[PDB]
């Protein structure tokens, strides 16, 4: 029963130490002028984020490649088997489902 | 090249407690004997077996041969 | 063809160790003896619990007492 | 051997589960002193809330959840 | 007690995060030719107290233009999955006993990086905006070089609990036979968790700083304090994935004296490298891993599933 | 239209996942297991349309296994012939 | 329902812990064979563990003049050795190898 | 480019092949529920701000279509814990099935998409491939089909002859005129279906057929409805009679074999004595006639010819299969008592 | 018992006002991604509390799709929202 | 730590989504899933199913939903205000969560009210568990790994995938 003592123990003294940190001294007598001279170095900056595609394919990219490394994930437990010759012939396929789609969309990354 | 033997002997120490916490807690807690590990429902299954037949309640203490006479 | 699989190999020298590694691990467990070893321990290990059938006449063999002649010899494997 | 222990563990289990229980009331608009849910006869391994009963302390706990979350 | 061994663990390693960035500048500091901090300590092993003392003093700032309720969360995070990592983690005893506990690390490796994409963006603009962006991207490509060449070896063990992974490397330091994967175990975590030469997420060189920049003495002692608390264990656990130290069931502590002489030795590692290598200019950065790193890791895949079936080899585990 | 092919020529696409008792690989049951076998064997040489008006016996305690649906109530029910009563007597039992 | 009354229970069960009880284990079952597999087959042949209790006296029968007979000629090597093997985690049976003799010498001898 | 276009476009009747051949309730998941994985490129082609505001409204209304199902489906793991195909013995399970997959077919209600889709689909080249979707859910109602609650699947079908219908009276784009009047079709072999239910494919083969040799002739340019009255004085008059030889028989009149369907249908929904259902669906898609005359009045009436419009050269489309199909979807009502006992 | 009345109230995450609607269609499609788990996890435990053994598989097979075809039609909601800049259910233009 | 540990997860489960299946401003959509997702691979965490419930994390919330948090800034809303921003979310809320509070209160507040919420009774977890057993690594999805029986189901799925490829590197 002790994992859940062993979790919010750890959060506690984190989410403890955030107001010992930035709240104790927040309310300091300090003088702390609401002047709009923060957000440093680039002053104003008005604009909305443009989308910029080779930021996003590498999000999609990824995510397919991610799936059947879930798929892939149980070999270890099934090197003990009776008829083992349907592990070979089949574990190996998946990998190669898994490098055969690289090799086709490797014609385009782009800048990657 | 010397001033560096010092720096390390702080961090070094401050891992070697934290394997010699566990390591002796687990052994003073139980008395001695290392901490039972159940994986597989068919090890847990002797030890709340075990609870039963000990003294009153744990599973730490053994019986042994003359129990039963 | 061979002078060109000598000038793949002064430029992208990578993938061809993984074409390397990825062959020569298909066609070999198609060779050794070893293997089919492999298939006979994994199936010998008593997962589950054997149930004794039931004897009138036979009986081909394996009597009461286990350690008495039986059957098959699975300690070609103690020795190995 | 290990087995042996075990079923006279729950015939034990369910007496004790039904001798004091027939004990506790005997209705007139009650039941039958262990009748059975089913048509069917034969013995089909029984639900947790047949053996414990509606006690439901702390060995009850450390009987279901006992195994998870650890040794 | 089992509360007070838990507190004995989160306090004692504390100290270590604290003192490395002592021995940060030592070590850096010979190879540069000269000495580390001297003046304050008298050996300077007193410099990490008066330092941990100077920010919380100091006064811990909000951008007006912040949205507050996500610039905590994130932060009472950074110290979360960097502390509860190393719950289940041997040596020898560890204080949870995880049935497949292996796979659980993964679990919070990949739950860390959500902790960046909140902070970056909780503020403001392009410095820790577009700037705690393309950290994401870098940080999510350099798990599947990982998981794979974590699930090789894991073939050639039989499970996924790190009791048996103490049984196995006995007398064969499990760096041998896989020898050429165990180099991408370790350009990985140094290129996951940014560190030196792929240095890009926090800036120096490519930006101003990256992802700390906001972060005033107040919180930034926090992701300072958890960037380290990463560093220490990733390489706190290669050591118990690759040289294994021998159990001994009668003085256990002996097991620890020699691992912290060795996970002590190999971390030595991301600051003997800091002080040489340039950076990559982040297409390079990417553009080097579909490339170059993968393809060999499928590549070994197929050959490690091989190696044991082909030689009545298949290690005892389910 | 369902054109069952995996019938005429060898090969099994699906069919073993179908029911609750078939294999399990290392032959391991199910709770409610021994109900299938009882329940199949009544209706196979029946065509189903008079199933459902023939056999219904064998098929409701099977719901009855699987569900746990009355053994249930009448379980709560037995909170109300005790624990109604807790201060009238008969604590039931004598701990132990 | 039939059940059987409270009665033919309480009978002795081996009390030992779980540590002892995987110490001999192994020279007991594959030597006794006279119940017990024969008490499977008044299982597994016919179920509902309720009409067949007989044997399963028969069968813990069995285990209390082993460790009765075991407790007569030689328990001094045998209280040491499960020692070890309760020397704990997992308990092993590559630990107590050097060990196993000093149980084993004359039981497999004498006896 | 053009090697996929044949991977794509075979993968799609491979995921309805898995959909007739299957024992098991997951597969039928996988089966169709690859379709909504691999059609949506095709519609694609020319990348235009139409199929991307089209096939994004199809898109997430097969999304829950299908995930309906898979909630319909692990009902009746629940109760009798029996997967493969049979009645779905739970009544939460089928009128969760029946009417939510009436959603890929769409019914009665379930149909502001059929237009949506089907008009502004840039591609018009088809769009022939949205007689498959009709073909891989009856592959299922055939099997489940002892289970319904009966007055439903009729309430779905007397709901739709009539609303696709109407619907169409007040269209010019002829895509759309095809959009509806297939909502129609879809009326008639849904009534059926719980009495005697084949002499429903029969009415799905003939419909597969006639709407087909639709398209592949209004494959030459033809879009709208007035882009259909150039067409005698320009393209070949050859091409009008055709036009007329089929929309009219679409419909249906007896000497053609559009009256097939319907003059089968009726011999097996009386003689089970309900004969105050068919009049009502009989006289209703009289009202589905008239879009095809006063469709059949631009092409034969000479109208305005376009403008100086001169068409020198000759063809090269591919008519394929199309000098066949106007003798087959006409001609063969004289032929067949076949139909009730060839399929079945 | 219970837990199957929790979660299933769950499942209805349809809510289909909020299943197409209104505008940030992120949302709509939000609640989609997410309306498994009341497919997983219901689907996880009636194979589970009883020992089928075999179908066991069939919860990983529940998300591979579910990430893998919900992930496609993300990528619509950049063509969309490329031309424009904000999705908003609010474009019509394709009539009827 | 009681016996209600496992009613108290799906409670807040429950009330895990009606965050966000309203109209939270989908930066905060995503707060709405992991606590439902990792509350979620809470409860299976129980029962003794773990492997199929550690993966969760693994294949989804990990790695899926970065996903859908690495956008929303491509698709990237306007700094309005955001969240509380117009005043509309906060009326649909409440309706929902008394709605299981109130169907909670008197659904057992009492004996019993009255059939259809009366056949669920609560407490002991009566059929959560049943006798003991073996072990095979553990003894449920323990055994998950079937590259044996199952084949069909593979290369479906296996081919399945492939195509997702394709298609994505169109119409990108
Ligand atoms: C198809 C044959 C496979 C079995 C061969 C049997 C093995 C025996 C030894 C083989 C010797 C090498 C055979 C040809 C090697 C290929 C040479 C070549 O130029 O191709 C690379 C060609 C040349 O491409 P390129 O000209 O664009 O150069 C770029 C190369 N990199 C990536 C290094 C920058 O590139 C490819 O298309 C490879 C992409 C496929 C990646 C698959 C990774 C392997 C996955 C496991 C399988
Ligand atoms: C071949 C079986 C394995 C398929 C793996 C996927 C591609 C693997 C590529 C391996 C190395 C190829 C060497 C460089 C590519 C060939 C360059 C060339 O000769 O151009 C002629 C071309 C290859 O062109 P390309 O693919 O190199 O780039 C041109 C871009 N397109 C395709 C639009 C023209 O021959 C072909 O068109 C065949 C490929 C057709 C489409 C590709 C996907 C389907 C693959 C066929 C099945
Ligand atoms: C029957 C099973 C289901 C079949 C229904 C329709 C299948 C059509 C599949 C291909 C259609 C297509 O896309 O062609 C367009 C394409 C034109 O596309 P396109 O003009 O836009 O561009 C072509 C691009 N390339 C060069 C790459 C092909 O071909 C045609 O022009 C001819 C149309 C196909 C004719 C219809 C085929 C069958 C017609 C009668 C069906 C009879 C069924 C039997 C009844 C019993
Ligand atoms: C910001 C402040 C507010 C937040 C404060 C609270 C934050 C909580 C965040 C939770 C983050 C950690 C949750 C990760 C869950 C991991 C659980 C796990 O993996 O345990 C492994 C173990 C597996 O069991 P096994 O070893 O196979 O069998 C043992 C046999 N004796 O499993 C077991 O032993 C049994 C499991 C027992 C634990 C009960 C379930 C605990 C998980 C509940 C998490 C709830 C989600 C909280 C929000 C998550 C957001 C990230
Ligand atoms: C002798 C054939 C007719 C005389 C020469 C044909 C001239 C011609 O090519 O016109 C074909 C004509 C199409 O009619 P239409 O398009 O309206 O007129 C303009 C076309 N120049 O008419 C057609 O031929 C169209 C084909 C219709 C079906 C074939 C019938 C043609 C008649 C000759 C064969 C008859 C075979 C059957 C005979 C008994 C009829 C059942
Ligand atoms: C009524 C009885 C029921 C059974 C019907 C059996 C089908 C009849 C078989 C003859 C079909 C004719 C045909 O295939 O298309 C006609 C034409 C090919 O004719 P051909 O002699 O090859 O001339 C080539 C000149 N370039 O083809 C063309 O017009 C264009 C070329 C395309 C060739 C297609 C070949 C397809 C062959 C099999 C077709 C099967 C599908 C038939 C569709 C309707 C089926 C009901």
């Amino acid at each position: 029963m002790n994992l859940m003592l062993a979790l919010l123990t750890n959060f506690t003294l984190a989410t403890l130490l955030v107001i010992i940190a930035f709240w104790l001294p927040q309310l300091n007598v300090y003088s702390e002028k609401t002047s709009p001279y923060e957000c440093g170095f680039d002053p104003m900056g008005s604009a909305r984020l443009p989308f910029s595609m080779k930021f996003f394919l590498v999000a999609i990219t990824f995510l397919l490649f991610d799936l059947e490394i879930a798929l892939l994930l149980p070999l270890p437990w099934a090197s003990q088997t009776a008829n083992l010759n349907t592990m070979l012939t089949m574990a190996l396929f998946l990998i190669i489902l898994l490098a055969v789609s690289l090799a086709y969309e490797w014609t385009q990354k782009g800048l990657e | 090249w010397f001033e560096v033997l010092p720096g390390i002997a702080v961090m070094g120490v401050c891992l070697f407690i934290p394997g010699m916490a566990t390591a002796r807690i687990h052994r003073f807690s139980n008395g001695g004997k290392e901490k039972r590990v159940a994986h597989y429902p068919y090890q847990w299954y002797l030890m709340e077996r075990d609870r039963r037949v000990s003294g009153v309640n744990r599973s730490y203490v053994s019986k042994g041969l003359e129990n039963i006479d | 063809v061979a002078a060109f699989l000598k000038n793949v190999w002064a430029k992208e020298p990578v993938l061809v160790a993984s074409f390397a590694i990825a062959g020569l691990a298909v066609i070999l467990p198609t060779l050794s003896p070893y293997t089919k070893y492999s298939l006979m321990i994994n199936r010998a290990t008593p997962y589950n619990y054997p149930v004794p059938l039931r004897d009138d006449g036979n009986m081909p063999d394996v009597p009461s007492h286990p350690q008495d002649p039986q059957g098959p010899s699975l300690e070609w494997l103690k020795r190995l | 051997l290990l087995q042996a222990e075990k079923d006279r563990r729950v015939l034990q289990m369910l007496r004790e589960n039904l001798e004091e229980e027939a004990t506790v009331m005997k209705d007139v608009p009650g039941w039958k002193v262990g009748e059975s849910v089913f048509h069917t006869t034969r013995w089909v391994t029984p639900m947790m809330g047949e053996l414990y009963g509606l006690r439901a302390s702390e060995e009850v706990l450390s009987a279901t959840y006992g195994f998870i979350w650890y040794t | 007690m089992f509360m007070i061994n838990i507190l004995m663990l989160i306090i004692p390693i504390l100290l270590a995060v604290a003192f490395l960035t002592l021995v940060e500048r030592k070590v850096l500091g010979y190879m540069q030719l000269r000495k580390g901090p001297n003046v304050v300590g008298p050996y300077g092993l007193l410099q990490p107290i008066a330092d941990a003392i100077k920010l919380f003093i100091k006064e811990p700032l909000r951008p007006a233009t912040s949205s507050a309720s996500m610039f905590i969360l994130a932060p009472i995070m950074a110290l979360g999955l960097a502390l509860t990592m190393w719950i289940p983690l041997p040596m020898p005893y560890p204080l949870i006993n995880m049935n497949l506990g292996v796979l659980f690390m993964l679990a919070m490796s990949s739950l860390a990086v959500y902790s960046i994409l909140w902070s970056g963006w909780a503020s403001n603009s392009k410095y820790a905006l577009i700037g705690a962006l393309r950290a994401v991207a870098q940080t999510i490509s350099y798990e599947v070089t990982l998981a794979i060449i974590l699930l090789s070896v894991l073939l050639m063990s039989g499970s996924f609990t790190l009791s048996t992974l103490i049984t196995t490397q006995e007398q064969m330091w499990l760096i041998l036979p896989a020898w050429p994967l165990a180099m991408m175990w370790f350009i990985s975590t140094l290129a996951e968790t940014n560190r030196a030469p792929f240095d890009l997420t926090e800036g120096e060189s490519e930006l101003v700083s990256g992802f700390n920049v906001e972060y005033a003495a107040g919180p930034f002692a926090l992701f300072f304090m958890a960037e380290y608390a990463n560093i220490i264990m990733m390489n706190i656990f290669t050591a118990i994935l690759f040289l294994g130290t021998s159990h001994n069931p009668h003085m256990p502590e002996l097991y620890t004296i020699n691992f912290t002489i060795k996970s002590l030795l190999l971390t030595m590692s991301f600051l003997w490298i800091r002080a040489s290598y340039p950076r990559f200019r982040y297409d390079q950065l990417m553009h080097l891993l579909w490339k170059n790193f993968l393809p060999l890791t499928l590549a070994l895949c197929m050959w490690h599933v091989s190696l044991p079936i082909l030689t009545s080899g298949i290690p005892p585990q389910t | 239209p369902f054109f069952d092919v995996q019938k005429r020529l060898g090969v099994d696409l699906d069919r073993w996942m179908t029911i609750q008792s078939a294999e399990q690989p290392h032959k391991i049951p199910s709770r409610c297991h021994a109900f299938e076998k009882e329940w199949i064997e009544c209706a196979h040489g029946i065509g189903s349309i008079r199933a459902e008006k023939e056999c219904k016996i064998e098929f409701e305690d099977f719901r009855e296994c699987l569900l746990r649906q009355k053994t249930m109530k009448r379980l709560h029910a037995i909170r109300r012939q005790r624990e109604k009563l807790i201060k009238e007597g008969k604590y039931t039992p004598p701990p132990h | 329902v039939e059940l059987p009354s409270l009665e033919d229970l309480k009978v002795q069960e081996v009390k030992v812990s779980s540590s002892v009880l995987k110490a001999a284990a192994h020279h007991y079952g594959a030597q006794c064979d006279k119940p017990n597999k024969e008490f499977m087959l008044c299982r597994w042949e016919e179920k509902d563990p309720r009409r067949c209790l007989e044997e399963g006296k028969l069968v813990n029968q069995c285990a209390l003049e082993f460790f009765r007979q075991i407790k007569r000629h030689c328990a001094e090597p045998f209280t040491e050795y499960w020692t070890c093997i309760d020397y704990s985690g997992l308990q092993l049976f590559r630990r107590c190898r050097k060990q196993q003799a000093q149980f084993d010498e004359c039981v497999l001898d004498k006896l | 480019n053009p090697i996929i276009f044949i991977i794509i476009l075979l993968t799609i009747m491979l995921g309805t092949i898995i959909v007739m051949i299957s024992s098991h309730w997951l597969l039928v998941w996988i089966g169709f529920e690859m379709n909504m994985l691999a059609i949506i490129p095709i519609m694609m082609k020319n990348h235009n701000p139409r199929a991307t505001e089209a096939s994004t409204k199809y898109f997430l209304t097969q999304s829950t279509a299908s995930m309906l199902l898979m909630m319909a489906v692990i009902i009746n793991l629940m109760f009798s814990g029996q997967w493969t195909v049979m009645k779905l013995f739970n009544p939460m399970a089928s009128m969760l099935m029946t009417m939510a997959l009436a959603m890929k077919l769409g019914m009665a209600p379930f149909h502001f998409w059929v237009p949506e889709v089907t008009q502004g689909i840039p591609l018009s080249s088809g769009l022939i491939l949205l007689t498959w979707q009709k073909l891989a859910p009856m592959s299922v109602l055939y099997q489940i089909f002892p289970s319904i609650n009966l007055n439903l699947i009729l309430t779905l079908s007397v709901l739709s002859i009539l609303i696709g219908g109407w619907g169409g009276l007040n269209q010019t784009q002829l895509r759309k005129i095809m959009a509806y009047s297939s909502i129609a079709h879809m009326g008639w072999m849904t009534a059926v279906l719980p009495y005697n239910p084949t002499m429903t494919l029969l009415n799905l083969i003939i419909y597969i057929i006639m709407t087909s040799t639709m398209f592949t002739m209004f494959m030459a340019n033809s879009t709208t409805t007035t882009l259909s009255l150039s067409h005698t004085w320009n393209k070949t008059p050859i091409m009008t009679v055709l036009i007329l030889a089929t929309l009219l028989s679409m419909g249906g009149l007896p000497p053609l074999s559009g009256f097939m369907p319907k003059w089968m249908i009726i011999q097996e929904m009386t003689k089970n004595n309900s004969i105050i259902l068919p009049t009502f669906m009989a006289i209703t898609a009289l009202l589905n006639l008239y879009f095809y005359m006063r469709l059949t009045y631009s092409t034969t009436l000479t109208m305005f010819p376009s403008t100086n419009n001169m068409k020198m050269k000759w063809q090269f489309p591919l008519m394929k299969k199309m000098t066949f199909l106007p003798t087959m979807v006409v001609l063969s009502t004289m032929m067949l008592p076949l139909t009730p006992m060839l399929s079945v | 018992s219970m837990v199957y009345m929790n979660i299933m109230m769950a499942f209805t995450v349809s809510l289909v006002g909020l299943l197409m609607y209104r505008s940030h269609l992120m949302s709509s499609l939000l609640c989609l991604e997410g309306m498994m788990l009341s497919l997983f996890v219901m689907a996880a435990l009636t194979i589970l509390n009883s020992h089928f053994t075999l179908a066991s598989m069939m919860p990983i097979i529940l998300l591979v799709f579910a990430a893998c075809e919900a992930a496609l039609g993300l990528s619509l909601l950049v063509m969309v929202s490329n031309t424009y800049g904000t999705d908003y259910v609010q474009n019509l233009n394709l009539l009827q | 730590m009681m016996l209600y540990i496992v009613f108290i997860l799906s409670v807040i489960f429950v009330m895990g989504f009606v965050g966000f299946s309203s109209k939270p401003s989908p930066i905060y959509g995503g707060l709405g899933l992991i606590v439902s997702g990792g509350v979620g691979c809470g409860i299976v965490l129980n029962f003794g199913g773990s492997f199929l419930g550690l993966m969760v994390f693994l294949i989804y919330l990990g790695g899926m939903m970065v996903v859908f948090g690495y956008t929303t800034a491509m698709a990237t809303e306007q700094y309005p205000e955001i969240w509380l921003s117009n005043k509309a979310v906060l009326g649909a809320f409440v309706t929902g969560l008394l709605m299981e509070f109130f169907m909670v209160y008197y659904v057992l507040k009492d004996k019993e009210v009255e059939v259809v919420f009366e056949f669920n009774g609560l407490g002991d977890w009566v059929i959560y568990d049943t006798g003991d057993s073996g072990f095979f690594s553990e003894e449920a999805m323990g055994i998950a790994a079937l590259y044996s029986y199952g084949t069909w189901l593979v290369i479906v799925t296996g081919w399945s995938l492939l195509i997702g490829v394709v298609v994505i590197m169109e119409i990108t």
